[PDB]
């Protein structure tokens, strides 16, 4: 990408990777680090928190809670 | 063609009924060691003492003061004799409840096996 | 004929109780197992033949290494039986068939 | 354990042996080959693909003979028979001389720089297309069916395939490859006429659908593709243990139904009428789409969903709560289940997925289609080569002689004993319009020396010997053409087995 | 191995000679039949181009090759198939000398091709254009006949040849599909052959007498028996258990009279007058007794029939194939306009004849039943391909070769291409051509010579196409000699010849492959 004589060596860690989005900073200076090997996606639910029954909204918030 | 089905159809029934004989013979010795669970049970829940009708002979039962309602046989070896504890009855029963539990098991996937398949040599029969 | 199933029916004979006693081996090593966890707290009787006796502990443990020996011998002395009754039989099939047919 | 120079030579003799007839029967003017068999079975053929397979190979060069033309009729397919004609030459022409003057390397190294001096000279001779004028790629493509020879049906392949194309005519690497094949999916019809056959955006399912598969017509609602991550939990959140028995069925179903509820409940969201599940499938999964009522469509392949994610040109998701219509089944959509002849054809229409349209092929018989079919298939493959190379280069000597005298005094300005390969090189050029020569059946070498006066002062531009009339010619007036990248493809590909062959001094085990 | 270049030719020139030699005379009167043992282990006899192919086992591959390519030509004509072997490999004696003398294949095989087109042109301007009269139909019809047996046996089936399209071109049909069934029967000679413009069963059921002989046929074409079985169990029904036998014991006999007095009904439904007989068909057997208790009323009840028969039957009567009996009008069991069961020999063979709308034409041959009744069974419907050749085409020429000179003479007088490299295909070309009418003349009679300078210069005279007489060796007016050449028949051998002679002509290496 770019040119050939821009290849340079890099000060940091090169990284092929999903860089995120959503409002996520695009740059953060000084941050430790969460290198997860993990997968969080989310926990599949129904009931977890909050059992009650009131609105529609309610009954899934019981499986938002994953 | 057909004879060769009316003897396939006619042996099929057969293995079916056989094992069908078996699980269901399967299930009550299996359940035994349940009630022997549960006989124990309101063996202790009573107390030592009670007057106990207990199989006697033929036509028969012997009324007898019951003493230990701790007291158990467990019949392992051939016939061989071990009197037990109200707890290790219980297991030694569910150790057999779960012995024939997979012997009745065993004995379903045959005993359908030669109803469909007699089931499969009834219609080119007819048809 | 009548020499076919002869042999074959003691070999089906003890053919099975031999495999009772394959659910009684395992209860034979159960039962050294049971009495040896039995150090007399209940009553440990043999149940050896038809008469039920009021037996002892090394009564009750030397038996059960003895009752083993059901399972020792009734499953071994068939494996003769099977065979010693299975090739007389198997001989017997194809010469009294084949006159009768002949 | 055979080598060197006895194995050198039976490289060439190998390899050469092939390509005798293979390039008389190279050009529509061709001798079949007469192939019978120790069986008996006839066969009469000008492609060496059929012809390679066929034939006791007689030495491992054969078999590494073999592989780059399968590469090339891998790579593309077009000018298959044409990969092995120099490959040969580059070997038979110069290797036992240079051998006996005493190196691989100064070949090895001299199949590089005449290769790219042709591809520079390509460049030049290569003269760019007009896409955005599909007959100025049809004449070529109709030059290629006419190269497969079929104006009949294929003409109309030509469009088919051309409009197809240049609708397949997307991809991004960050590169951005020109067209995408593995996008064109075609169709296979009985009933219809393959003039009635056509294209339409987005990837059509026939090929899992020739029956109902999703619904017929789903007009608006969703297809959803699935790569969670749906397998009903035995449990709740865990895996117990399987359903041997009623008390398994009871309890465990319980906790497996409301799963696939907290699965395709999800699924309901995004406007699905169908859901085509080929991850997930299982007897309680597309069980609960009907009664998450929605369609649900069974043990699918994924190359379709994947077709299908360029068709109605979705992503497909393993997220098993996010299932939306940007996820999976972007686009309005359009679910057509149509009955071209007897069979239900799913048609995913309203393509949201760059260009992309794919080939609607109905054939009064699979028969008929079948000859539009191949040639469709071959236009693809020559639509993309003038896709992927958008010069056109006149085809035969025109391209053949003018590298030549590059090559030569190439060699000459380098006056080395690379010259020889070079030597070799042009000259091995000179072969296929000898061969079209050959073909034709006019004389050679006059028509050689002819085509060296078209370079001595044309340079070739244009100017080959066209094998068809065998005669010196303006390939730009004959409207003889090619794609660079297929001519030098072909070629480029034509170099390697050379160099591999003279690389290769031990055969052994 | 491999015949390389030159060689691979020379395999290909060869094979043809041999078996061009044996065509000389397969083709017109003068044509011999040819007979077969390894082409089997058979006695076998056989007089066609294609066909004699097929018969033989031909190791060759270009023989081989051939019996696939002249099939598509032998499978519309059926004659100048028995010609076509001859220009084929003898363009190959024509050109093979020329690249002999050295030259492209290539350029040949492109001359022949405007050649092969000014003939196609020729073709054209040759072909005459000639009516639909059964004289005209005749002499095509014979003509072939002529070709494949001798032409009393082609004069006395011509007849019934030129019938039967007929009543087929009755249909409008442009072809020959039904009325091609044709009937060999038991016979001392061969000599006897007859035309049915209906059909014909083969048998009376097994019960005589049944009023067999059926002015008025009302026709049901049962494939269902009166036969189920006069025993205990059912005819499809077995069983060797005992207590299911005693089951089907007391119905079975009962079912047939079910079927029976249907019919019973029918014929009363039918006739209500035993005076028409009417026709009960059966695929399959018929009890005695239910032909008994149809035979009295004047039933004529018939089993065994032939599913072709069902099918003709169906078709030629307006007949109907039936699974069931019941009672039906007369109409809705199709009529045949005559029905007479003929015993010749044993078996009695049902004349069902002049079905209403006669759709199917049966031409029965009496004959001894050798491969020489199959011997002649051939030329007729050889020569129904002719006829509906010449039922198809109304441009009909003079047979015995009158246009091969013709042709030869303008194609080659003319260069069509005004070129050598055209011309030099186009020389061997129509030279090719004459192989046929000079050779049959020359196995006739007078040598090519002669009777070639007489025909050229006697088109250069004529223009009419004068072609040879084959019992004489000199040329005639093969229009008028009844000779002639459909263009749907002789035009295919151009397509054929050439293109079979386009690739063949052209390959170098040759191998086992696999």
């Amino acid at each position: 990408g770019r040119s050939q004589m821009e290849s340079m060596l890099i000060s940091g860690y090169a990284l092929n990777c999903v860089v995120g989005s959503q409002g996520m900073p695009k740059r953060i200076v000084n941050a430790k680090i969460a290198c997860l090997d993990f997968s969080l996606q989310k926990t599949k639910m129904k009931l977890g928190v909050q059992v009650v029954i009131t609105d529609p909204e309610k009954l899934d918030q019981i499986r938002q809670r994953e | 063609n057909l004879p060769q089905l009316e003897m396939l159809k006619n042996q099929l029934d057969q293995e079916v009924e056989f094992l069908s004989t078996s699980i269901a013979q399967l299930k009550v010795v299996q359940t035994k060691y349940v009630e022997a669970k549960d006989c124990l049970n309101v063996l202790n829940k009573s107390n030592e003492g009670k007057e106990l009708l207990v199989p006697l002979t033929s036509s028969m039962y012997v009324p007898g003061k019951l003493h230990d309602v701790e007291h158990v046989l467990i019949d392992v070896g051939t016939g061989y004799y071990v009197e037990k504890t109200a707890e290790d009855a219980k297991d030694f029963f569910k150790r057999k409840i779960d012995f024939l539990t997979k012997q009745m098991e065993k004995i379903q996937p045959a005993l359908q096996e030669k109803h469909a398949m007699k089931q499969a040599v009834m219609e080119m029969m007819s048809q | 004929v009548e020499k076919y199933q002869q042999l074959q029916k003691d070999l089906s004979k003890s053919m099975s109780g031999r495999q009772k006693l394959e659910a009684q081996l395992t209860e034979n090593n159960i039962v050294k197992e049971e009495l040896a966890l039995l150090d007399g707290s209940n009553v440990v009787f043999k149940l050896l033949g038809p008469v039920l006796v009021k037996q002892e502990l090394g009564e009750a443990r030397a038996t059960v290494g003895k009752r083993l020996d059901y399972i020792t011998a009734e499953i071994k002395r068939y494996e003769s039986q099977l065979r010693d009754l299975e090739r007389q039989s198997e001989q017997q099939r194809e010469t009294l068939a084949q006159l009768q047919q002949e | 354990r055979e080598s060197g120079r006895k194995v050198q030579s039976g490289n060439i003799n190998a390899a050469k042996t092939i390509a005798d007839i293979i390039r008389t029967c190279l050009g529509p003017k061709s001798m079949m080959k007469m192939l019978l068999d120790p069986m008996g079975g006839i066969v009469m053929t000008n492609d060496g693909n059929a012809i390679l397979r066929e034939i006791q190979v007689q030495h491992p060069a054969a078999k590494s003979m073999i592989e780059i033309s399968r590469t090339q009729d891998e790579e593309v397919g077009d000018g298959t028979t044409s990969v092995i004609i120099l490959a040969g030459e580059m070997l038979s022409v110069a290797e036992h001389f240079l051998e006996q003057q005493m190196h691989p390397t100064v070949v090895i190294s001299a199949y590089r720089k005449a290769l790219d001096d042709m591809i520079s000279t390509l460049k030049k001779i290569s003269i760019p297309v007009d896409i955005s004028d599909s007959d100025m790629m049809l004449n070529i493509i109709n030059s290629s069916i006419t190269t497969k020879a079929i104006s009949r049906w294929s003409s109309l392949a030509c469009n088919i395939a051309l409009d197809a194309v240049k609708m397949v005519q997307f991809e991004e690497n960050g590169r951005k490859e020109i067209d995408i094949k593995k996008y064109a999916r075609v169709e296979k019809i009985p009933g219809g006429i393959i003039e009635d056959s056509c294209v339409l955006r987005g990837v059509m399912i026939n090929k899992d659908v020739t029956h109902p598969r999703m619904r017929r017509y789903i007009k608006n609602p969703r297809i959803v593709l699935l790569d969670s991550s749906l397998e009903y939990k035995k449990g709740e959140s865990q895996t117990d243990i399987e359903i041997t028995r009623e008390e398994d069925f009871t309890r465990i179903l319980q906790m497996e139904e409301e799963y696939i509820q907290q699965l395709c409940e999800d699924i309901i969201q995004l406007k699905p009428d169908v859901v085509i599940t080929e991850k997930g499938i299982s007897d309680l999964a597309q069980h609960y789409l009907m009664r998450a009522n929605i369609t649900a469509i069974r043990r699918v392949r994924k190359t379709d969903n994947n077709r299908i994610a360029r068709a109605c040109g979705a992503r497909i998701v393993s997220r098993p709560e996010e299932l939306r219509e940007d996820d999976v089944g972007t686009g309005a959509g359009l679910l057509e289940i149509k009955k071209i002849g007897d069979e239900y054809f799913t048609f995913i229409t309203d393509c949201k997925d760059p260009k992309a349209c794919t080939i609607l092929l109905r054939g009064a018989s699979k028969e008929i289609l079948s000859e539009v079919e191949r040639n469709l298939q071959d236009a693809m493959q020559v639509c993309r080569n003038v896709l992927l190379d958008p010069q056109l280069v006149p085809g035969g000597g025109a391209s053949e002689m003018a590298v030549a005298h590059a090559l030569t005094e190439k060699s000459k300005a380098m006056t080395g004993v690379e010259q020889w390969p070079y030597r070799a090189v042009a000259q091995a050029l000179e072969v296929i319009p000898r061969t079209l020569i050959q073909n034709c059946g006019a004389s050679t070498i006059r028509l050689l020396t002819s085509l060296r006066a078209k370079h001595t002062q044309e340079n070739c531009e244009t100017w080959g010997v066209n094998g068809e009339t065998g005669t010196l010619v303006d390939m730009k007036e004959l409207g003889i053409w090619e794609p660079l990248a297929v001519k030098l493809q072909t070629y480029k590909t034509a170099v390697e087995t050379a160099v591999l062959l003279l690389r290769i001094d031990d055969i052994v085990s | 191995e491999v015949a390389r270049a030159q060689a691979a030719l020379a395999v290909n020139i060869s094979a043809a000679r041999g078996l061009q030699d044996v065509l000389r005379t397969n083709l017109g009167p003068k044509g011999t039949m040819k007979m077969l043992v390894s082409g089997a282990g058979d006695i076998k006899l056989t007089k066609d181009g294609n066909v004699l192919l097929h018969e033989m086992q031909i190791q060759h591959p270009t023989a081989s090759l051939i019996a696939k390519v002249a099939t598509a030509q032998d499978d519309i004509t059926g004659d100048g198939t028995t010609s076509n072997v001859l220009i084929i490999g003898e363009l190959l004696k024509q050109a093979d000398l020329y690249i002999s003398e050295g030259l492209h294949p290539r350029i040949i095989t492109e001359g022949f091709e405007a050649a092969k087109e000014k003939a196609l042109q020729f073709l054209e301007e040759v072909k005459v254009s000639r009516e639909m009269d059964r004289e005209t139909l005749i002499d095509v019809a014979r003509t072939s006949l002529r070709t494949k047996v001798h032409a009393e046996l082609a004069d006395v089936l011509t007849e019934a040849v030129v019938d039967s399209i007929l009543a087929i071109k009755k249909q409008d049909e442009p072809i020959d599909l039904f009325m091609i069934e044709i009937m060999e029967m038991k016979h001392k000679s061969e000599t006897d052959t007859s035309l049915i413009r209906g059909l014909v069963l083969d048998h009376g059921a097994r019960h005589p007498d049944m009023k067999k002989r059926v002015e008025d046929a009302y026709i049901l074409t049962c494939n269902v028996s009166l036969e189920y079985e006069k025993t205990e169990v059912n005819s499809g029904f077995f069983y060797k258990s005992a207590e299911e036998r005693e089951k089907l014991v007391k119905a079975e006999r009962k079912f047939i009279e079910d079927r029976v007095k249907k019919i019973i009904e029918l014929k009363r439904k039918v006739c209500g007058d035993s005076d028409k007989g009417f026709v009960v068909i059966n695929q399959k057997g018929i009890d005695p007794f239910s032909l008994d208790a149809l035979s009295k009323e004047g039933i004529v009840a018939l089993r065994r029939a032939k599913r072709r028969n069902m099918e003709r039957l169906t078709l030629a009567c307006g007949g109907v194939a039936l699974n069931s009996f019941d009672d039906l009008s007369p109409d809705c069991l199709g009529h045949a306009g005559l029905v007479y069961e003929y015993t010749l020999g044993e078996e009695k063979f049902t004349f069902i004849e002049k079905c209403n709308n006669p759709r199917s034409v049966t031409l029965l041959i009496k004959g001894p039943n050798k491969h020489t009744l199959t011997q002649i069974k051939d030329a007729v419907r050889d020569g129904l391909r002719a006829v509906k050749n010449a039922i198809d085409d109304g441009c009909v020429v003079p047979g015995a070769g009158a246009v091969e000179v013709a042709m030869a003479e303008a194609l080659i007088k003319h260069k069509p291409s005004v070129k050598g490299r055209a011309q030099l295909g186009v020389q061997a070309f129509a030279d090719a051509l004459l192989i046929i009418p000079k050779v049959l003349a020359q196995n006739s009679g007078f040598d090519l010579q002669e009777t070639l300078v007489k025909i050229q210069a006697e088109h250069s005279e004529s223009g009419q196409l004068v072609g040879v007489d084959l019992n004489t060796g000199e040329p005639m007016v093969a229009a008028e000699v009844g000779v002639w050449d459909n263009y749907c028949v002789k035009k295919q051998l151009l397509h054929s010849c050439t293109v079979i002679a386009t690739n063949i002509l052209l390959v170098d290496e040759i191998m086992r492959a696999g």
